Parts: C-alpha cells; structure tokens; sequence
RNA sequence: UGAAGAGUUUGAUCAUGGCUCAGAUUGAACGCUGGCGGCAGGCCUAACACAUGCAAGUCGAACGGUAACAGGAAGAAGCUUGCUUCUUUGCUGACGAGUGGCGGACGGGUGAGUAAUGUCUGGGAAACUGCCUGAUGGAGGGGGAUAACUACUGGAAACGGUAGCUAAUACCGCAUAACGUCGCAAGACCAAAGAGGGGGACCUUCGGGCCUCUUGCCAUCGGAUGUGCCCAGAUGGGAUUAGCUAGUAGGUGGGGUAACGGCUCACCUAGGCGACGAUCCCUAGCUGGUCUGAGAGGAUGACCAGCCACACUGGAACUGAGACACGGUCCAGACUCCUACGGGAGGCAGCAGUGGGGAAUAUUGCACAAUGGGCGCAAGCCUGAUGCAGCCAUGCCGCGUGUAUGAAGAAGGCCUUCGGGUUGUAAAGUACUUUCAGCGGGGAGGAAGGGAGUAAAGUUAAUACCUUUGCUCAUUGACGUUACCCGCAGAAGAAGCACCGGCUAACUCCGUGCCAGCAGCCGCGGUAAUACGGAGGGUGCAAGCGUUAAUCGGAAUUACUGGGCGUAAAGCGCACGCAGGCGGUUUGUUAAGUCAGAUGUGAAAUCCCCGGGCUCAACCUGGGAACUGCAUCUGAUACUGGCAAG
C-alpha cells in the first residue's frame, strides 16, 4: 500500500540479490572442504579450511550471516579432520 | 428534590408534633392534630409490626428533610464508623449544617434556614457554603455574612427557641455572627423519643 | 543442590532414561483433607546403576532431550 | 534507554502524575519497573506538591537511565 | 463489628418439598414524564461488505543536488541616477523528488481462533540484546561502479529497457590484532568513518593540513532493560468419547538454530502417555479485580492495567538488533475494482463515518498548548495514541423547582348516614430571599520549558568556541465568550411515576355484570367488585419512575463451616476382593505432614483504617495494614507419617 516503504522495501530487493549471491560464495568454500573430508585426503583439508577462515570472519563480522554460527564452524571442522588422518 | 405542597398534615400522620411549623398556636391544632391524616380522616389506624419500624424512618428524615438516596448514605456512612450504629447514627445527623443553623437560634424553621443555606447567606469558618450536607466538625464558628445580617427575619428567630431548651453541645452568641460545635451530642440530649433501634433495625437485611 | 526431590522408579524399558514417581502430600483446597499425590517425570542416567523400584535423589539440570529435564545424582536404596 | 518519565493518574482537568522509572517503548502510563516519587500542579499550599526519595534516583542514574524533561525541572525545583 | 423472612398443596394441623416475592447490582433496551451542573460511561449482534477523508515520518550537521521558495553576489536593466526590473551564481539560507541512515517489529484496534509450555504463581541455565551505561584498547591505505539526471525507444495506464555522467557513513578489496573466536597447547584468522564549531602560531595550489572541543564510527569485558528457552504446581463442560501414538519414545552420530534441544536426515533401541481421565467432539481468550455473600462459596473478564493470539482467505519466506510483518513483497484464489481486453489497483479486528443484520450503542469535532513516543546537535516535524469539545437521564454524588404568616377553617371537587366531612394552612391575601438557569461585568491555575541576552572556579589560545551553574527581558494553551467571585430583575423558567385484597407502607364511591379486563404467586369478574374500567383521597420514591431481560442473595434448594436416606425422592438382591481411604500397643529415630521464627517474594491501581485536596459528596489522593500465597534457612518433638526394635 502507498507509503514511504519503497525506500525500505526496494532496498530489501537490492539486499535480497547482492546478499544472497555472496551466500552461495561462502557455500562453495563450504563443499569443497566437506569434499576433502569425503575425500580421505588430509593435506588439502588443511588448505582450503585454512582459506576459509579468513572467508568466514569476512562475511560474519559485518556482511551477511553473524553472531558465532560462522565461529562455530571453527570448532567442529576441525574436530572432524583431527579424527580423520 | 424535598418535600413541597402541604407541611402540617404529615404530622397528623406520625402522631406528635415535628417542627415544621412552629413558634405559634398551632402547637395545639390549628390543623386538627390526629384528626385527619386524609380524607378517611379520624379512623382505626390498626397498626402492625413493619409499620412501627416504617414510621421511625419517616420520622427523623422528615424532621430534618432528607430523601431516600442521601438517607441511605448516613446509615452505611454510620456502619463504618467508631460505635454505636445508631448513636453514631444521630450524631451524623446533628452534626449536619441545616440542623446546626436551626438550633444555633438562626431562621424559624429548618426548611428557611435551608433556604438561607442555599442563598448564599451562611459561612462556616469563614468559608461560603452553599451546600446543605456540609457536616460540620467540632471548634468551628458559624456566621452569616455581611450583606445579610439583618434583612427582616433574623433577630425575631432567637426568641423563639430560647423558651426551647439551650443545648448542651453548642455554643452561640445572640448577639452577632459566632458559633461553636462544642463536642459530640449525646444520646441524653437528644429529643429522647426517637428510638434509633427502629432504624437499625430497618435497613438491616 | 535443590530440594534432592525424592522419588522412586516405575519403569524401565528405555535406553538410559527411567520415570520417577514422587511422594507429596496437600491440603486439598476446598474440602480440607491430604491426599497423597504422586508426579511422573522422565529423568536422565547413563550408567543403569538404579533398578525398578529404587528411591533415588533428583535435581534439575540443562533439558537434555524431549521431556526429560532431570538427572539422577545418587542413589539410596537396592531392588 | 530507561527513563524516568511521569504517568498521569488525574482527574478531568485536575492531573496528579506519578514519578515513573520504566522503559521507554511501552505505554502511555501502564508499565514500570518500579515506582517513586509523585507530583502534582494543584499544591497552592496544599502540602509539599513533590516528593521524590532521590537516592533511588542516584541509583537509577548509576544504571545508566536517561532521565527526561519534567523530571528535570524537579531536580532542581527541588533543592 | 457480623447472619430477619413471608405467601400457596389440605376442610383444618405438624413435617417434607418445590414454584413465587421483599434485597443488592448492571456496557442494558422499551413506555411515559423531564430543569440544571461535576465525575465516569457508550457496536455486547455479521471477524459481513465497505463510499470519502485521515491513522508514520524524519536528518542538508551522510550524498551528488537545484526544482521550488527566500536573501544576496555578478551582469543586463524597471533608470525609479539609486530606488529596485531580470538573468547568470547552488552563492547561501533553505528544500520537492532519488541514493543513504535509522524507525515503520512500538503506540493503537479487535477477541475470530487457542483447553494448550496460552496465562498465573514459585524455582532454573544453555543464549542474544538496536538505542542508554562502566572500564580498557583500537580507529592505515586504496579500488570498482551506479541510479538520480541526460539523450533516446516499449505500453492504454500502471509501467519498460539502454549508453553517458558523480558522490558517500553507499558498498568491494587491503594494511593492523586481545583480557576475542577455533585450538589441549603450539598455531592460524577476523574490523573501521567521518562530521561540524572555533582559531594561538606557521605554512598553503590558499583548497587546507595544523591546534582544540563536541560527537559518531571498531573490538572485547561488564552493568542494566527488553526478549527467546526449561522445570513443577493451578487453570471449561461431555466417559451415551477408553484406548492413543511412529518422527512416535529413547541413544550414538552427522546436519541444524543466537541458544539446550528429535529442530531436522540416515542408523540402532521399542518404546511413550493413560482411571490422579489420554485421544475425542462441543464451548471459551487468561490474571490483578468488578458483583454478590456476615463468611466460606457462587456467576463474571466491558472500562483503566499485565500477557499472548490475529490483520480479506490459505501458504512460504526477504530484510532486520528485533517480524514470519495492520496502513511492506511473492504464490494462489476469493470477492472486489478497472481496462484500447493486452493489463493494473484493491483490504476500516486504526479514529470519524455508510450499507446491513439489529431491542439498541454517538461526530465525516478542534489543537500540538500539556504528559509520553519516533527521527534528530537542536530548533522543529509528526503523532484520529493521549489533552479536550459536541451527542444520549445509561449510571453514580450533589442541587434547585421558594420560605414566613394565614382560615371565614373560602368558593371548588367527591364522600354525605344530608348532622356534615375532607382536600386543607392547602390555596387566596399579606410578609420575605434569589441558589441554579436567564442576563451583565471583571476574573485563579493546569507553564514548566524553549528562545534571547548576561554573569561563574570550568577546559583549552589566559579571555575563541562550546558544556554546566545563577541572573535579565520578551514570552509561549486546544479547552476558552473556563472554573470561581461580583451586578440587576422578579415567585418570577423548573414535578412527575407506580401502587392502594394478602405478602406489601395506603380506601372509599360511580360505571360494567363469568362480557369487556387484570395479574409476580395466591387469584378476581355470573348487579351493591377496598383486585376490572373511572373519579376524589391516600401511600412510596423523585428528575426520574415503572416493566422486561441478566447474575448472585433469601435457598441449610449440591450443605467443606451448613443437609439427608424405617414409611416424605434415596441402602446395589448377595458375596469375597485389585488399585484407592483408614490404624492396637511400647521404645528408638528421622523431620516429609504440621507448628514457630525470620529472610525472600506476592507489580501499582481498587477493597480497608488514620490523613490531605475539589465551597461538601461522588471523585482525585499521602502513608499504613491487608494480598489469606508460594520457595528457602533456623527451631520444635506432643500428634501424625517412613525406617529400626518389641
Ligand atoms: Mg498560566
């Protein structure tokens, strides 16, 4: 209905793509580490984890998605290749 | 909201006088005191039990002029308060500024001195009261003010009831404008036939 | 440290979970008169070190799973 | 962003407010964290039209609780 | 500091019982009558459909801006030779739209849904918290574009697509790294911003660094405050609903949320709840309290206040500190609306109004002046929340509609046994006063702030600025031709309504004659009606009175305090008994039952007692007591209860 909400809610269309699209960004560096768990491997598991990490803390102090989910996936993705090899 | 057309004839329904009309000869029938209550006039009034409980709460309201609302509030004001229901019941009722004024030698009767109430004319403390419920504490002067002290009718009051008993619980000047609610009137100095057991006992239920 | 709710077990069929009963007197509130009133509430242990028909000391802990908000902490009394 | 605003508890055309240490979002006067102090623009010599107990006050500020307009003319139309 | 009954079964009576009545109260409607003022109240029914106005905007002290206004500059000029006609100038105040920031997630309105983790009390840990607050520390450098606009082209509108051009606190990198996150350690990784004010020096392309103040911006640890989550107790009817349940119940795991979690997906285990009432259908929002009752107890949840639930009907989510989002988006439909037929707009359970169903419930009100809110460096904007005014006896508490005197006990009305009586001191006539309304004139407080000046020990350039304190002027109300006080008329504008056999306070006559009619029960009317209809007189109440509807009370008539059952309704036809309820007798002992003591806590407002303020009272109000409660420590062992011994 007719108000100054297009100001906010339009923006909520131009927040909608460019946040969503740096979402699947950070997804990949998601899979690709679960990959190398898959994987069996163990030396490139410590690589691309060791890239995310500055991936995770750049889209989770200011950015997209906050407040130590992003922090705790420090813990148990190193839990799991600690156990692996 | 009192009271209007005829005045003598509700005593000829309560039996003795109420001071309605008073300070003249009609204190011995100038309206045939028990003689006509109405058109069947001197008749058998066979009595019962719920009418000498009636005729006590008809009497005392229509001694002084209060309906049935204000009434009520004097008795459910009297449950509350320190004592005797019914004593407290009479001292409520004295200590009202209509009954004050009346006795404290201002006016004829009650219904003029309710009227010099209602005209601008008493003040109670140096305040003006228009009102005729104020109900006034102990040590507290009564005066009428200045523009109506005397008119035509407030120096011939106080030889009227000062063939009438002084009370007790009162003091008054004669001479000009000064009162004072001494303390609580008893039940000794009351009029002593009204019985406040048939009151009480009325509203109870 | 609670109250150490007293209680007793009334079954055990599940893994590393029992139901305790609890003894507790009232006044019943219009009528005046103490019916003995008893609770069931499923309460966490791991080790089966309690058997059915034991009297066991209960305090609260963090809600662990569905309906089960409890954990032993000893036991007083054998099968 | 706790305040000390004042509600409003009066007749028609006769207001009585009441000090109010509440928050600031909720109502117009329905809500308060606790309550002290009243006030009143009828006193005339009535009595003392403020009363305050402003110690509470200096706790409430030692919060951190914003303090609003009509208060702040109590602090100093109180000495 | 508190407790009343009476009428009717029968020819009479003692009992048993019902039905009805006296009381108190309402969001009330209807009938009749109606003068004022204060306080509070006013779609309970279709949560059904909505004309039209309005109910969320703000910061130029983030940005390019310049389309509008207003001040100027510059030039052309009304030449009006100095008074002002225009254009360049974003030059500035200031500002429409668009970027950006915060807030629209509160305030509000409704009670349709929800018999439940919804509410209410008393406990708990496994987490976040925009703004406000405590302390410490940080706060380097770049880069990519793009609406807006420009020029163009699609559509009927709504709207659509391009290249150009510039900004930021828009965003993307990059430098930096704990008392921070991951990690046992070792290690590894992550952040950002300017803006105004004012100038002491120097410099300066004269932009500005430079100095200072204010203030944001970053990270962490606190403190509050708000919100998610858990536990136990307590919360409507129906057992002519007794079985229910597989993601169900539990455990390793991954995965998942801010957080524990069956919150989800594979796997194993086979459970879980239930007569101390599960699933089921029906009905309902819950509490503080209101009403009534002497009390217990009983019906209620409108108003003001707490907490959830819902936004035309079903869904799913985006952003965000916070929503699954009332005046935002999408998916459908449904109505509804509009169309060049291709398409677009719609949501009054916001305030004010219409349709309509209705017994019935109101104005297409005024102001930002108050107190609160939002945005802000304030000024100020905005606010159909609040502050007020009209509407309506709906209710409460006042108040007047005159008071004296006065009979010849008047004409008059009916009664009359024709002796009279009564209305009735009532009226008349003499006395007397104007409350309120009419009408006239002055006339408190709800106003503190703000803005302007001017002073101070402030901190820095010691006097710039700003922050704080005190002083001075001008001030700033919708209500409101206010409350209240004062002035003058002239008894002058101001009395209805039911009942009159019994309960139940008040009675006689005409008319009608089992017809017309009354009525709450008992009942009245078939020629003398204290009951129907009418008239005098009386009663009770009063600006209202009756009637109906609705809850408790009387009802000891669901009885725990407070009943009964041999015949008045009522002892299963009779037996052992399961779960239930209940202990002979002595000692020991524990301390759950209970008693005692405090300490928490029971939100404030109503109820209650002493006290203040409206000329009193309703009403507004200070402090107390009370909130009968639940949880904890200490104490007590007589009763009771579990263990031990007889
Ligand atoms: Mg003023």
């Amino acid at each position: 209905n007719i108000k100054s909400a297009k100001k906010r809610a339009i923006q909520s269309e131009k927040a909608r793509k460019h946040n969503a699209s740096r979402r699947s960004m950070m997804r990949t560096f998601i899979k690709k580490v679960y990959a190398a768990i898959e994987a069996g491997d163990k030396a490139a598991a410590q690589k691309a984890f060791n890239e995310m990490q500055p991936i995770v803390d750049r889209q989770a102090a200011k950015g997209l998605i906050h407040k130590n989910k992003a922090a705790r996936h420090k813990a148990n993705l190193t839990a799991q290749i600690n156990k692996l090899a | 909201a009192r009271y209007l057309g005829p005045k003598l004839k509700l005593s000829r329904r309560e039996g003795t006088d109420l001071f309605l009309k008073s300070g003249v000869r009609a204190i011995d029938t100038k309206c045939k005191i028990e003689q006509a209550p109405g058109q069947h006039g001197a008749r058998k009034p066979r009595l019962s039990d719920y009418g000498v409980q009636l005729r006590e709460k008809q009497k005392v309201r229509r001694i002084y002029g209060v309906l049935e609302r204000q009434f009520r509030n004097y008795y459910k004001e009297a449950a509350r308060l320190k004592g005797n229901t019914g004593e407290n019941l009479l001292a409520l009722l004295e200590g009202r500024l209509d009954n004050v004024v009346y006795r404290m030698g201002f006016g004829a009767t009650r219904a003029e001195a309710r009227q010099l109430v209602s005209h601008k004319a008493i003040m109670v403390n140096g305040r003006v009261v228009n009102i005729a419920s104020y109900q006034v504490s102990p040590n507290d002067v009564v005066s009428i003010r200045e523009k109506a002290k005397k008119q035509s009718r407030v120096k011939a009051a106080l030889e009227l009831a000062e063939q009438r008993e002084k009370p007790t619980w009162l003091e008054v000047d004669a001479g000009k404008m000064e009162g004072t609610f001494k303390r609580k009137p008893e039940r000794s100095d009351l009029s002593a036939d009204i019985n406040e057991h048939l009151i009480v006992e009325l509203y109870s239920k | 440290k609670i109250r150490t709710l007293q209680g007793r077990v009334v079954s055990d069929k599940m893994e590393k979970s029992i139901v305790v009963a609890i003894e507790r007197f009232v006044k019943h509130p219009i009528y005046g008169k103490f019916i003995k009133r008893t609770t069931k509430l499923h309460v966490h242990d791991e080790n089966n070190e309690c058997g059915i028909g034991d009297v066991v000391e209960i305090r609260e802990c963090r809600p662990l799973s569905k309906t089960k908000s409890w954990t032993l902490v000893r036991v007083v009394e054998k099968a | 962003m706790v305040t000390i605003r004042l509600a409003r508890h009066g007749a028609k055309k006769r207001p009585f407010y009441q000090v109010v240490v509440a928050d600031s979002r909720n109502a117009r006067n329905g809500r308060f964290i606790e309550r002290v102090g009243f006030f009143n623009p009828i006193a005339s010599e009535k009595e003392e039209g403020t009363r305050l107990d402003l110690d509470r006050i200096a706790h409430w500020v030692g919060q951190g609780a914003t303090i609003s307009d009509r208060v702040a003319a109590l602090i100093k139309e109180v000495n």
